[PDB]
């Protein structure tokens, strides 16, 4: 969406390319075409992807069951 | 006190009004489209999937946004009047043309040339749709059309297919609310009207409350029968034949009627008298239709034959009649099987010109009475709220089935507009702005298929690309089945809609949307 | 409670009111002018390009700005009544005269002398326009005028050109809404009226609901026919001739009519009876027209001829009469050419006075009924919204075509006013303030051409300069074709408009704008 494309259209085609071409196929946002990400060099550390989803789910779960908020009255 | 707004501000108001109306209607499109509950001031709210019903209720506070909404409501209203189905498709098409037209105008295109370009494209598109049109072969397509228009309801499709066969090519089908929870089809053949049973003593079968007569003589007399001195001479001669006698008159009162009932009880004659159907001029034609069917001549005040002067020479005849508490049925005249064809031709020649005059099926009812029959589909449900929506779907499928017979059927699911829009690639015009109008119609024609996919949870642009490529790899009839979510041949699968509905929807959508695009200023009263 | 404002404050209010009204109308000027959507309280909004329609709706909250708007609305209203076209041009001219007049007054000029100078200039301009006028040669100019007035629509131009030929010089053309999507032209020649068919038994063409008589006798008698004693003598002698008989009266009741129908069924005579058209005073003139056309005489109440004593001597005659459900037509007795000519001469003499008093314009139809024919153009469109706009354009082209025949045609596109404004250079007056009034008209006459260029996306002053110089290099008929955006001969290209429209527009605009300039104080109620 940030690059100027429809997000759901891109997602749907990336899902299709997961079995037509391979698991590593995705959408390149620098130039608007689909290609193999690993060969193109568009790769991320697997620690980043692992920690991000784990951290995000932890804070989200904490706020989903939060029952009270205590804060000082601003004068 | 008026206020006038111009240019982009004017078009911004119109776009907002059109969008807000179209967004409400478009949720009902497709087999997975959902329904809209409309508040009624007094009573139960109305739950409906009908596109025109939702559109008719929409109104907005902003006078300029309301102007856009009221113009697009004409698209749904005209489509319902002409075809009875496709009102949601027409509304979706109208928004697409208007939205794309504003983009072209914002780039500097001439609004009048865009309308001229739009008109040329619609002429080509309508021609292409007629090419794809396939005539209805018989019951198979009739059931398929009824099922699709009833929102994929096979039970409704079966009933309407039966009703079409019963009344034939020239019959009429009427939809009413059943007093019970069951939905039934009722068919009657031949002449019948809403009068009869002047006296309860005219009984032939006390178990069922009717007055069946075998080979009766039918007395068609316009004015009142109120004396013995004139009824008796006609009674003096029917006794000689021994056949039963039926009286159609303005009103038989105590003195006149007492003669027959006393005579009927004694068994010297078996006879009954009924009220004359209709009022005013509606009296004149009806007994004329009865007279021609029975083989006799109606005894009008115009004819110049007094009641006592009648005889068997012009007295009408029939094979069997049924008269009950509120209905009289004539099942066969046994005559004039050649004259009625001339009468039939005379009727529809008047019907088409009197289409501007009639507001009820009585114009076609008389034609349907003598040339075919009528079928009454009584829709029933466990609840009034469910019954209202079920009855609306039945009426839509009845109208679509009638439209399919007139102009054939076409591939459904929006495929026909997609296939027709392909020919717009070859249509070139000399004016650059008129070319933009052609391109607007090409995008608009491909919008309904995307909205059907969107309502079904699929991506419209992905579905549209596959349907476009399947047109050459597989065939023109191949499309997307939104009910189950896979591509197949629409005509073989039975996902078809009438050619008339598709043609009417695009023509009405373009005429209104093209007109609005030429606007530059809006004049509305200050609230 | 009133409030009075003076001087520059008063003129500021008037200028604001005039500008706000003129800015809305002027967007519809030219071949590339755009339309205006007008809010209607009940029903669909109206989309129109007609100048007077937009002006009639404008009204403002400020009491003093409204006074300026209401005065200029008279310019468009008067032009529509007199010419039926050029309302937008008249409004544009009125604003130009008023705006330039305020500048002259602000410099210290005498307001009354400016009006006197304006009047002198308009007299010269009107004289120049009549010099440029070219009489209509025939169909070529008629079809060109109709096309231009219909916003460059050749389909409408062809229909109106055919209608003019069918009804001739003295015919009348009527525009109606068609019940279908097609636009058709219907022409009937000879006498006809909205009555007939007192009984269905007079059928001569059952395939068409038509009562047809060849060389019939026409009976014109005022009162009712209500007995056999008086009806018999007229029947007792038409049988001897053997020709068909036609009855015109207010009514024929049952005892009287049953005589002919029982006689018509047996074929001793072939006749039909119809009700006399019209009501009240409006009876005698039509029957007198019918009687004079048939070569007989009308049995009149004042005449005193008893129905029994009539004979074949004064019984009218025709060649062919056709009777249907609601209409009867008489082809013509081709007699009394001079006698009808007196009525033709008299009716048009009455028309010029009775047009201010009659309830309907059907007095013109009375002229056309016995001297020419009528043509009905039934405009049709896919939707009501498009039909309303299309019908308005047809009406404008019909009015412009009629105006062209009266006073000839003139170069279009605003060229005629530009050419006429050239003669104002030679018009000198002794009063300095009156000279400013002449200069105001010169600038005003050149404003419509600049607005047409502006609506088409070109600079008005650049176009005006080229058109001014092309008058010397090429000719007076050369102008700017805003449709395609190049300069050419307007008369050869067919871009022409009637002389009457141009003459009326400048005269109406100057009369109102000149009167307004003399104002010094405005009296209005406090809200
Ligand atoms: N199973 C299906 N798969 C795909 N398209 C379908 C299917 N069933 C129906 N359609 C299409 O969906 C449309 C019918 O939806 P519907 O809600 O009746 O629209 P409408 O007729 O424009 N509106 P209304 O006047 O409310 O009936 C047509 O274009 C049908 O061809
Ligand atoms: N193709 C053209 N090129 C240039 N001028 C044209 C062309 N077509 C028409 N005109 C001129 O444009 C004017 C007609 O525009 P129109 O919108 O009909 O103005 P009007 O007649 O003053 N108002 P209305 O009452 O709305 O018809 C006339 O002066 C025509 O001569
Ligand atoms: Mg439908
Ligand atoms: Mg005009």
């Amino acid at each position: 969406a940030n690059s100027g494309f429809e997000g759901y259209v891109v997602l749907e085609k990336v899902l299709q390319l997961g079995k037509e071409k391979g698991k590593n196929w995705g959408f390149d946002a620098g130039v608007g075409d689909y290609k193999d990400m690993v060969e193109a060099g568009i790769i991320d550390p697997t620690k980043v992807v692992r920690v991000a989803i784990q951290n995000a789910a932890s804070v989200a779960g904490t706020m989903l069951t939060a029952e009270a908020l205590v804060a000082e009255i601003p004068e | 006190a008026k206020k006038v707004i111009y240019g982009e501000d004017a078009r911004a108001r119109l776009k907002a009004g059109v969008d807000k109306l179209a967004n409400a209607v478009k949720v009902t499109l497709g087999p997975r489209g959902r329904e809209v509950i409309i508040e009624k001031k007094w009573g139960t709210p109305v739950v409906t999937k009908d596109g025109v019903t939702v559109a008719k209720e929409i109104e907005f506070k902003d006078p300029y946004e309301n102007m856009g909404a009221q113009l697009v409501k004409e698209v749904a209203s005209k489509t319902s009047d002409v075809a009875g189905d496709g009102t949601t498709t027409a509304t979706v098409l109208a928004q697409a043309i208007f939205n794309e037209g504003l983009r072209a105008i914002a780039s500097g295109a001439n609004p009048m040339d865009i309308k001229r370009g739009i008109d040329k494209a619609v002429e080509t598109v309508v021609n292409e749709i007629k090419k794809l049109s396939i005539p209805v072969s018989g019951r198979k397509e009739i059931e398929q059309v009824a099922t699709i228009s009833a929102n994929n309801d096979a039970t409704i499709g079966k009933i309407i297919a039966d009703a079409m066969e019963a009344v034939g090519k020239d019959g009429v089908i009427t939809v009413e609310e059943s007093k019970s929870a069951e939905t039934t089809l009722e068919t009657v053949q031949g002449m019948q009207f809403d009068r009869g049973y002047l006296s309860p003593y005219f009984v032939t079968n006390p178990d069922k409350m009717e007055a069946v007569l075998e080979d009766p003589f039918i007395l068609i007399y316009e004015k009142k029968i109120s004396n013995v001195k004139d009824l008796l001479p006609v009674l003096e001669n029917v006794v000689r034949a021994g056949k039963p006698l039926l009286i159609i008159a303005e009103d038989v009162e105590a003195e006149a009627l007492a003669t027959l009932v006393v005579n009927h009880i004694k068994g010297v004659i078996r006879a009954c008298a009924v009220k004359a159907p209709g009022f005013g001029q509606r009296r004149k034609d009806y007994l004329q239709d009865i007279a021609i069917l029975t083989g006799g001549t109606a005894i009008t005040e115009e004819l110049g034959i007094k009641l006592e002067s009648v005889t068997l020479d012009m007295l009408g005849r029939a094979d069997k009649v049924i008269v009950d508490k509120d209905n009289t049925t004539i099942v066969g005249g046994k005559g004039s099987k050649e004259a009625i064809q001339a009468r039939i031709e005379q009727i529809k020649r008047q019907i088409l010109e009197t289409t501007s005059d009639y507001d009820r099926e009585k114009l076609q009812e008389r034609l349907a009475k003598l040339s075919g029959g009528v079928a009454i589909i009584r829709v029933g449900a466990a609840t009034e709220a469910e019954l209202k929506e079920k009855k609306a779907r039945v009426e839509d499928a009845v109208h679509a089935t009638k439209a399919a017979v007139e102009e054939g059927i076409v591939p459904g699911g929006g495929v026909a507009l997609v296939r027709a829009s392909e020919a717009l690639d070859n249509l070139k015009v000399d004016n650059a702005d008129q070319q933009l109008g052609i391109d607007i119609i090409k995008k608009a024609c491909r919008t309904p298929i995307r909205q059907i996919a969107a309502n079904s949870g699929f991506e419209g642009y992905v579905v549209l690309e596959k349907v476009l490529q399947l047109g050459k790899e597989k065939g023109k009839n191949w499309g997307f089945d939104a009910g189950v979510g896979d591509y197949k041949d629409m005509v073989e699968a039975g996902i078809i809609d009438p050619t008339k509905v598709v043609r009417v929807a695009i023509q009405n959508a373009a005429s209104v949307a093209g007109t609005m695009l030429t606007a530059e200023a809006l004049v509305a009263e200050i609230p």
